[PDB]
RNA sequence: AUUCCGUUAACGAACGAGACCUCAGCCUGCUAACUAGCUAUGCGGAGGUAUCCCUUCGCGGCCAGCUUCUUAGAGGGACUACG
């Protein structure tokens, strides 16, 4: 079979978490980059290694791929998440309680409070 | 997400997700912690880091159903922890 | 106007690096690919195809990555991976000289406006000057450099100063003194690893795009910007028309063409399989006919694709 | 002696794994499917000559 | 070099392939692969070599494979 | 119909000859649109894959099943000029394409049905079996070579001559030939341990 | 493959495996070969119409050219890359 070690997952993880910005969809120029930023003892290795990082930035341009974190990928994911709409998902304007919450509220005293109406 | 904007706002630390165990009690782990106060979601959800603060003289804070596990719990917050 | 498709040409079987015409107009284009080999074609408008292969080089022994044709064009300069540079004799398809120095990949050649001077770019980080003889006169390898691959180099077509202007991968762009071999001006504008450069046939506008997919506008004179146009891909390719006064880009998505007058899209080229008859697939290279009537296009599926005015 | 083809392969059968088991379409008639036991290599496609057809064919292991 | 079989296996590839080369350098690259093409439907062997070689012997037996014969008793 | 320029040993065409048995047509190479060769000597690697050898010619495959015994073994010229010597043979007492009548011999040798052994712990017990069409054309040709063989040896007569009339007696049922006997008496087996 | 993905009161590690190194398989791309060869030429022998032309052999050219064939150094090449 073809499973690469935990050497090899290891080295492209890092490799794209650090040099995101430079990396290709293209195995050559993987290489190459890698060749560039990375020392690696063996040619095959270096070729393992670009291969599975091409992979794995194949993977990530889907979407988010667990074990990388990418500045960038983060960043816009907390923009996204940290946007509210015009109006609050909650309505106090018009509140549907059963009986029992009414008794409830009538033993709290909270018996006139605005928006809440019996089903 | 609501711990997260707890911890933005009220300036605590949050965890979000799965709990490592041995966090507060493994001194030599690199996200050892040694907090001194303990909030949580959901007994129910959050034993281990409410079993792993009962080694640790660590208070506990917990929002507690109606069928919510009281052990361990100081200070628990009779609520619907279950919707979002 | 617009363009459409004329033909394809189904030679090459990698990627299409580079395209060469002929400054007569003549029927011959020379290609390089990423199959090892150089393609010299014999243009056929007539006939089921554009064109024809009329021979095929493989003297270089890695990709080729550019191919430029000589002002009598009867001499052919094309780099290769190896980092080789030979003149190829388009006669009876032998190399003519060898060019050696190179220590990593070369990826961009260009020939002097006398065709008395040679500029190759290479992964090293250098730029070297070579004559026909085959000496490098001078290497650009210090502190002023870039600190990345050179990946384009270009003259400048304007006589009266000869000058260089060579992007890199560190997000800087480079003019040289051709007189001195030193640097004239320095252009840093851009986020992303610039891989291709132009210049319009006057002398006065500078294209450069890259990663970031916006196209940045320089002055030669002083190197001062002037606007930039979005692409909304990773740009790999740009030239200046000769005579319609445009500026077509190759990027991943697909080919674009802006009018400078009025910075709006002429047209916008998108490949269709189903009309002719590796997933990801766009253009690689392109560059306009001699009369600027016909657009030669090189694809990663050693295809090339003509539109016609 | 009918003609069947083979539609899908369903796996080895025997204590040695000699025979395959496969599931046969006769080509004579397309909606009668039979269970047989092949001997030697069969693939997807496959014809097989049923010298008889009555047999319902039943794990060896 | 070889025997009586790889010596000829040898020279038809030769033969095809110098054929092949000159209609390149010297024909029109049309007609080179035509012949190409011909010559590759029937046999691809006429134009690739074919990489077997002999796998060096190993001690405990007489070839690569084979063993010494094993007894009990 | 497919015209081909290729004739085996430049005596024998591929023309008008086809395979008349729809299970084994897909493993039997001896059509002129299925890669015909001039001799059945090719060099070629067809056990790299399951199913491969399918592919090899049916003329090279009697031929490589001609060297068996180990004084035989690797001598494939030998079997080549024996081949060659018994198509000659087949063409002159039958007036038919010789490549006609080694299909037809396949086709007739090959059995259909077979008895499994079953079970286990010392128990002689069987039961009957389908045969692949691929291993129906090994058999086919195993039993033809080894009826050749054995009618071949301690005798006057030639190999190519017993091969000959081996493939002519097979080619029709006659139950003249060893290969016809050999299937029969397999098929009478798994008929009885049904 | 205790190889990986993951699950997880475990988290981090150290050996083995892999990596590694030797040989073989591709390079008409690099360096260089009178202790390896090829090509053409000059001369000579034989044959063919016998001068000139064709075929085949033998001998020299360290100032005839070259490295496909041979040798051995540097490198490239495969990563399941692509569908
Ligand atoms: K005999
Ligand atoms: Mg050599």
């Amino acid at each position: 079979g073809r499973v690469r070690t935990k050497t090899v997952k290891k080295s492209s993880r890092q490799v794209i978490e650090r040099y995101y910005s430079k990396m290709t969809l293209d195995f050559h120029t993987n290489k190459k980059i890698l060749e560039e930023v990375a020392i690696i003892p063996s040619k095959r290795l270096r070729n393992k290694i670009a291969g599975f990082s091409t992979h794995l930035m194949k993977r990530i341009q889907k979407g988010p791929v667990r074990g990388i974190s990418l500045k960038l990928q983060e960043e816009e994911r907390e923009r996204r998440m940290d946007f509210v709409p015009d109006e609050s998902a909650i309505q106090t304007d018009r509140i549907e309680v059963d009986k029992e919450t009414i008794d409830l509220l009538a033993s709290l005293g909270m018996s006139e409070l605005p928006g809440v109406v019996l089903k | 997400r609501a711990v997260l904007k707890f911890a933005q706002y009220t300036g605590a630390n949050a965890i979000a997700g799965r709990h490592t165990p041995g966090t507060f009690t493994n001194q030599l782990q690199t996200s050892y912690s040694e907090p001194r106060l303990l909030i949580l979601t959901d007994p129910r959800t959050d034993h281990q880091p409410i079993k792993e603060a009962a080694l640790g003289n660590i208070p506990t804070i917990a929002f507690c159903d109606t069928d919510s596990p009281m052990r361990y719990v100081d200070i628990g917050i009779p609520a619907n922890n279950k919707g979002k | 106007e617009s363009l459409v498709l004329r033909g394809t040409m189904k030679a090459h079987t990698d990627w299409v690096t580079a395209i060469a015409t002929p400054i007569d107009n003549s029927d011959m284009i020379v290609t390089s690919s990423r199959d090892k080999s150089l393609i010299v074609w014999s243009l056929t408008k007539d006939g089921p195809q554009y064109g024809v292969p009329r021979r095929r080089l493989t003297g270089h022994g890695h990709f080729v990555q550019d191919v430029v044709l000589s002002s009598d064009g009867m001499f052919a300069l094309s780099g290769s991976w190896d980092g080789e540079l030979r003149l190829w004799d388009l006669q009876a398809g032998t190399t003519a000289r060898r060019f050696v120095g190179h220590t990593k990949d070369v990826l961009s050649v260009a020939f002097s406006v006398d065709n008395r001077q040679i500029v190759s770019a290479s992964r090293d980080k250098t730029i070297k000057l070579w004559n026909t003889l085959g000496e490098c006169k001078y290497t650009i390898q210090e502190g002023d450099s870039h600190s990345d691959w050179v990946s384009c180099v270009r003259f400048s077509p304007n006589t009266l100063q000869p000058t260089i202007v060579s992007g890199s991968w560190d997000r800087t762009v480079k003019i040289w003194n051709l007189t001195n071999c030193k640097l004239r001006s320095t252009l840093a504008g851009h986020a992303g690893y610039v891989n291709t450069v132009a210049v319009s046939p006057d002398g006065s506008l500078c294209a450069s795009g890259g990663k970031d997919g916006t196209i940045l506008l320089w002055d030669l004179a002083e190197g001062k910007k002037l606007y930039s146009l979005d692409a909304g891909s990773i740009i790999h390719a740009l030239c200046f028309s000769p005579n319609r006064y445009w500026l077509c880009a190759a990027t991943e998505t697909s080919i674009k063409i802006w009018d400078l007058e009025s910075k709006s899209i002429v047209v916008d080229l998108k490949v269709d399989l189903k009309q002719e008859s590796n997933k990801i697939m766009y253009c690689t290279c392109l560059s306009w006919s001699a009369d600027g009537s016909t657009l030669f296009s090189g694809y990663t599926d050693g295809l090339i694709r003509v539109w016609g005015i | 002696t009918k003609h069947a083809i083979v539609v899908k392969v369903m796996g080895r059968t025997g204590s040695r794994g000699q025979v395959t088991q496969v599931r046969v379409k006769f080509l004579d008639d397309q909606n009668r499917f039979i269970m047989r036991n092949v001997k030697g290599p069969v693939r997807e496609g496959d014809v097989l000559t049923l010298l008889e057809s009555e047999r319902e064919a039943r794990r060896l292991r | 070099g070889g025997g009586h079989t790889s010596q000829i296996y040898a020279i038809r590839q030769s033969i095809a392939k110098a054929l092949v080369a000159f209609y390149q350098k010297y024909v029109d690259e049309q007609q080179k692969k035509e012949i190409k093409d011909i010559l590759v439907r029937y046999d691809r062997t006429l134009l690739v070599a074919d990489p077997r070689r002999c796998e060096p012997k190993k001690f405990g037996g007489r070839g690569a494979r084979a063993r010494f014969q094993k007894s009990y008793r | 119909k497919v015209h081909s320029d290729v004739m085996l040993f430049n005596r024998w065409t591929y023309d008008d000859v086809q395979i008349n048995d729809i299970s084994v047509e897909d493993y039997i190479t001896a059509t002129a649109s299925k890669h015909p060769v001039y001799m059945p000597h090719t060099a070629g690697r067809y056990q790299a894959k399951r199913f491969r050898k399918a592919q090899c010619p049916i003329v090279e495959r009697l031929t490589n099943s001609l060297m068996m015994h180990g004084r035989n073994n690797g001598k494939k010229l030998m079997a080549v000029r024996i081949i060659k010597h018994a198509m000659e043979i087949i063409h002159l007492l039958t007036d038919q394409n010789p490549i006609q009548v080694i299909v037809d011999a396949v086709i007739n040798s090959g059995p259909r049905e077979d008895a499994t052994r079953i079970g286990s712990a010392g128990v002689v017990r069987r039961q009957a079996v389908d045969i692949s069409p691929l291993r129906r054309v090994n058999q086919a040709i195993y039993l033809l070579t080894t009826g050749a063989r054995e009618s071949a040896f301690r005798n006057i007569k030639t190999i190519a001559e017993c091969l000959a009339d081996e493939l002519i007696n097979a080619a029709k049922g006659s139950s003249n030939s060893y290969a016809i006997k050999k299937k029969d008496e397999i098929e009478r087996v798994a008929k009885a341990n049904r």
